[PDB]
RNA sequence: CCUGUCAAACUCCAAACUUACAGACGCUGUUUGACGCGGGGAUUCCGGUGCGCGGGGU
RNA sequence: GAGUGCAAGAGCAAAAGAUGACUUGACAGUGUUCUUCCCAACGAGGAACGCUGACGCGAAAGCGUGGUCUAGCGAACCAAU
RNA sequence: UUAGGCGGCCACAGCGGUGGGGUUGCCUCCCGUACCCAUCCCGAACACGGAAGAUAAGCCCACCAGCGUUCCAGGGAGUACUGGAGUGCGCGAGCCUCUGGGAAAUCCGGUUCGCCGCCACC
């Protein structure tokens, strides 16, 4: 279904699983990517993707975007290139749907999303000064699969 | 000592606000009262801040107004030096005006109506939708800013 | 509310902050107030007996005689005057 | 200790010298507490009252200032106990104090114990204290008869220092006699 | 310093953890005083469901009664190292345990103003071996 | 140790703010009698909207 | 963090928990007050707190108006007692 | 207070650690079971009786901040949030300005190794 149905952060925080049940598994394959043995300190360049609007991102999008992003890094930097990107947000907010009309309308659990306040870092990849234009491209594709507009902001790196 | 001038109507105005305005002796738009600067008084003007225009007027200006708009506690009697003299603890309007600003007495303690019912601002005011810092007319003013209003409504 | 008992919604007010936990001191439980004195009502989470209906926490009544050891404190609920039977353990002197 | 949630006992509870649950029941009577306390070599008797910043001792009596009136025997036994109580009870009387409740602190209500003795003495001093006549040691053991009979099994003096050989519970009588006396500088 | 620090046996406990009696007899004769029924807590599948119920006995020995037990007890044992408590105590064996401590333990066992014994006054495995070993036998 | 996130039914913290009582100023009442008390007569118990805070619901 | 009969939230450590012993206050009578029903009228029911009488326990202060607290309840008429 | 008893506030008092302190004084540990009393077994404890020894415990005294806590400075931050106002902006979600309030985490440096009342006492 549309993200139009869940992109806003108007409902209350719904995460207490000691009361919620039947929560679908996170489609997010993995948060840690690249060479997860090396450190972010071992890299000169650090580029993050910043969500400009406060929103909710269903795990379907986190995966969808995170995927098409890392999938690119792999393609341009080999399956074991010298980089390491990270998805720092997790889908804690449970989402329901009222799928009887408005009678007993409390919805049934259907998914999970991650609340990101505008200005936060959804992604943060670390690379060497040469792969920067690749890590940037990995992000230009990733921000095309999530509700908000984003900024690709370079952190440590004036080697331009 | 500040001059309060209600610039916005009562309709839709919060009640606890309107009641404060009334406690400050103002019951109509364009009415003005001379309030001292105390913790208690500042607490009230703060609450009324959005529907009024206030500040400390210059002796000169206060005099023009007292002369032009002051009234007894009852009756038409024009307040002038002679009136002031024959009725108040002072010798003339200035003598009074000085006492008000110096906060030694109040329009009431002198058989004067607590309110100076001014005239609409000649040439209009800076608007009742924005404060002074935005070019409006609501809020605190310069001793000069307040005078323009008080005198425009002279 | 889902139910309408006396302790409904008193999770916060009738509970102690961890460090105030445990048996309260005896001094304030024996305090002797005099009629007319203004007092503050606040149930002591650690003291079981001598309580009053939670609704009145925060009230500041006036001691007006006692009943047995407990005190009879007059208060005004909204606009209605009421007399509250409470022991010192749950009282403080105003000022 | 551990963290922010940790609950530290009230000081006198840490020290383990005040039983608050019992202290509260005590304070309830409203009467002054007759604090009965012992020591290896001594026995103290205080008449305490409540106060704004703590308790008020209006009258006391320590087994040591007992000799100040003639005592020449040890100061941590029954005759000593009773006597210390009577003394405090007398000063108590002098202070305007009339009734009191027995605070035996962390001690045990063992029948005939020194505290009840302290209590018995104070009561005799004219103080009204809720007691139980038959929880008290019999008049003779108060005199210090059990002790004299122990030195009877002499062979070796029960007393190192010089104070008789078979001991003197009479000294007990002589001292009580001395207090019961109206004069005596309290 | 030495005097008010040199070890001493405070108690020697001797018990028999059966699991359901006629044992109280031997413990009586062997020690020199009456035994004590030993009850248990929690139900056990090993037909030990009954909570409060005789399951063993013990005897707490103090002073002569205790030494005069060890004088014959200790012999029947080949004391070791790993057999010592951290507080300088030790058990072996029918069970026989030896509680050791220095001249001021009453401070932690009384009622009035009690207090736990400072570590710097606790007994040690080593300091334990010493005192004991120094009494008709060998260590490890 | 290091490193990445959360909570309507979590809280080592913690507002604004709401609230009891008292004093002060203000305002008000003592011929316009306030506050309050006793009594007669009702109507009314389909509400709606804006704003703020909400809970449900694409 | 145990336990405290049962939801949930809350209370409790020389105890409100455990063990032991003794005991029947889970007593009779009659009230004050709060709650039921915030404010603000409304019954049954409930609780807190007193008095009178008689008792239990304790050395005693004291504690016991059932179970640590908030659920476990029912008019008139008629019957039985 | 050259070591005591009863407390109030109930961690600023907790946790941990170092140094010092007691011949007829104090508190203790300590010595010891005829008695009062005592252990579902132990004079361990409780209770009673007492001074041969000790300052090692405890306790009193001086001090240490590593942990926990109290308060304060600076920084975070007038940030987050927010009572009042707006024909200010934004498709919208939401934001902004004026007015009155104003955190929390964390960092850095101080603080804190209790304070106070009554009684007794070379
Ligand atoms: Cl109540
Ligand atoms: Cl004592
Ligand atoms: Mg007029
Ligand atoms: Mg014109
Ligand atoms: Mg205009
Ligand atoms: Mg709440
Ligand atoms: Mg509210
Ligand atoms: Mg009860
Ligand atoms: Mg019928
Ligand atoms: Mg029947
Ligand atoms: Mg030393
Ligand atoms: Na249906
Ligand atoms: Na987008
Ligand atoms: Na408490
Ligand atoms: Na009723
Ligand atoms: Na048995
Ligand atoms: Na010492």
């Amino acid at each position: 279904k549309p993200a139009s149905m869940y992109r806003d952060i108007d409902k209350p925080a719904y995460t207490r699983r000691e009361y919620i049940t039947g929560i679908p598994g996170s489609k997010i394959a993995q948060h840690k990517m690249g060479r997860k043995q090396k450190d972010a300190d071992d890299y000169p360049v650090q580029i993050s993707l910043i969500v400009e609007e406060t929103v909710q991102l269903r795990h379907g999008s986190l995966e969808a975007s995170r995927l098409s992003a890392n999938r690119h890094l792999i393609k341009e930097l080999g399956e074991e290139g010298d980089y390491k990107m990270t998805l720092r947000k997790f889908p804690h907010q449970v989402l329901r749907e009222n799928k009887d009309g408005m009678r007993a309308a409390f919805g049934k659990i259907v998914g999970t999303a991650a609340r990101v306040q505008a200005g936060e870092q959804l992604f943060t990849a670390y690379c060497n000064v040469e792969d920067a234009e690749h890590v940037k491209e990995a992000f230009r594709r990733a921000y095309n699969k999530i509700t908000p507009s984003c900024r690709i902001k370079v952190e440590r790196g004036e080697e331009l | 000592m500040h001059a309060l001038v209600q610039l916005r109507g009562e309709v839709n105005m919060h009640t606890d606000i309107q009641d404060t305005l009334e406690m400050l002796n103002i019951h109509h738009v364009n009415h003005c009262t001379l309030v001292p600067e105390t913790d208690a008084y500042r607490g009230m003007v703060a609450k009324v801040n959005d529907f009024v225009a206030f500040g400390e007027p210059s002796q000169e200006t206060l005099e023009t107004v007292l002369a032009t708009r002051a009234e007894p506690l009852e009756g038409d009697a024009d307040v002038d030096d002679e009136w002031v003299a024959e009725h108040t603890d002072y010798d003339d309007i200035s003598g009074l005006a000085f006492a008000l600003l110096s906060e030694e007495t109040t329009l009431r303690e002198q058989g004067l109506s607590p309110t100076l019912r001014l005239h609409p601002p000649r040439g209009g005011h800076d608007g009742v939708k924005h404060p002074v810092k935005e070019g409006g007319q609501l809020g605190k003013h310069d001793t000069e800013g307040i005078d323009d209003l008080l005198e425009a409504m002279r | 509310p889902s139910s309408n008992g006396p302790l409904e919604g008193t999770r916060g007010k009738l509970k102690n902050k961890p460090r105030d936990r445990g048996t309260s001191p005896p001094q304030r439980a024996v305090e002797e107030f005099d009629d007319g004195e203004k007092v503050h009502l606040k149930i002591d989470p650690s003291v079981p007996n001598g309580r009053f209906h939670p609704r009145f926490d925060g009230q500041t009544g006036t001691v007006e005689g006692k009943q047995g050891d407990a005190y009879k404190v007059d208060i005004v609920d909204g606009g209605k005057e009421k007399t509250i039977i409470v022991t010192a353990a749950h009282l403080r002197r105003q000022e | 200790a551990t963290g922010p949630r940790y609950k530290v006992p009230m000081r006198r509870r840490r020290e383990a010298r005040t039983d608050y649950h019992q202290r509260l029941r005590l304070l309830k009577s409203g009467k002054p507490r007759l604090v009965a306390r012992k020591s290896n070599k001594h026995v103290r008797a205080q008449l305490v009252t409540l106060g704004p910043n703590g308790d008020d001792t209006l009258a006391s009596a320590h087994s040591s200032d007992l000799a100040e009136y003639g005592w020449e025997a040890p100061t941590g036994n029954m005759p000593s106990a009773y006597l210390t109580g009577l003394l405090a009870g007398l000063r108590a009387q002098e202070a305007g104090v009339e009734e009191a409740v027995l605070d035996i602190g962390l001690n045990s209500p063992t029948p005939g114990s020194k505290v009840f003795a302290i209590q018995e003495g104070a009561i005799d001093a004219g103080l009204d204290i809720p007691h139980n006549d038959d929880v008290l040691a019999d008049w003779q053991r108060t005199r210090g008869a059990h002790i004299a009979e122990y030195d009877e099994q002499l062979e070796e003096p029960l007393y190192s220092g010089d104070f008789d050989a078979a001991d003197l519970p009479e000294h007990f009588d002589e001292l009580r006699e001395t207090l019961l006396d109206g004069d005596i500088e309290l | 310093f030495h005097e008010m620090r040199e070890p001493r046996i405070e108690k020697v406990v001797v018990h028999m953890g059966i699991g359901h009696a006629n044992a109280e007899d031997i413990l009586g004769e062997i020690t020199g005083q009456m035994p004590v029924r030993t009850k248990a807590k929690r139900t056990v599948g090993e037909f030990d469901i009954r909570e409060g119920d005789p399951i063993g006995a013990k005897v707490t020995l103090r002073d002569e009664m205790a030494e005069e037990f060890l004088q014959t007890a200790l012999p029947l044992a080949e004391l070791a190292t790993s057999q010592f408590d951290d507080t300088g105590n030790f058990s072996f064996g029918l069970d026989v345990t030896v509680n050791l401590v220095r001249p001021g333990y009453r401070v932690a066992k009384r009622d009035k103003a009690s207090r736990s014994i400072p570590t710097k006054h606790r007994l040690n495995p080593a300091d334990a071996v010493a005192f004991i070993e120094s009494t008709y036998d060998v260590e490890v």
